[PDB]
């Protein structure tokens, strides 16, 4: 329930800070009639390293389905907005998170499609998946995705 | 230590709140 850390190919390091570890293992499909939870992924960027400080967590706003996750609540843009605010520009949305009926997650084909034509990422961004039993994650540059390595 | 070298770099600061995009299905 600490922190996690992966890093690129580059050695950049994306940081998952101890509260958003616990705040996104709370989503857990640990059960059978579990639907699907996820939300906006926030941090920091420091040079080509990024810090994930906070998410957006899912509401009744939401569609959530078993296998299936419609983001759509106002709740997680304002969630954006505010912490842009507080922080004075330094915090800011870094990508998507969303859950996974599965222990060991993989993204699926509507995963990926999702996220190309979904995320913008002229710079940076960071796309998760929160298994029953781990987390995949990656990084998102322009139209091109590819998965982190747990750093040693 | 593990995640050291990332706050060894000091942050970026960005102009204006981002525009997520709406209905995000996965
Ligand atoms: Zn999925």
């Amino acid at each position: 329930m600490n922190e996690l850390v992966f890093i690129d190919d580059f050695d950049n390091h994306v940081v998952i800070m101890s509260e958003v570890v616990m705040r996104l293992n709370s989503y857990r499909q640990t059960h059978y009639t579990s639907t699907e939870s996820g939300g906006t992924l926030i941090g920091e960027r420091r040079g080509q390293h990024l810090v994930i400080t906070h998410i957006s967590e899912p509401g009744q706003d939401d569609v959530r389905n078993r296998t299936g996750l419609e983001r759509k609540g106002i709740h997680h843009q304002q969630k954006v907005n505010d912490l842009f605010q507080q922080s004075n520009g330094f915090i800011v949305y870094l990508g998507e998170w969303h859950t996974h009926p599965e222990d060991f997650p993989h993204p699926s084909f509507i995963d990926i499609k999702s996220w190309v034509m979904g995320i913008v990422a002229t710079e940076p961004m960071i796309m998760l998946i929160v298994g029953r039993k781990d987390i995949w994650i990656g990084k998102k540059i322009k139209n091109d995705i590819k998965k982190l390595k747990k750093k040693m | 230590i593990a995640a050291a070298p990332a706050f060894h770099v000091s942050p970026s600061r960005e102009p204006e709140p981002r525009k997520i995009n709406k209905t995000m299905v996965s």
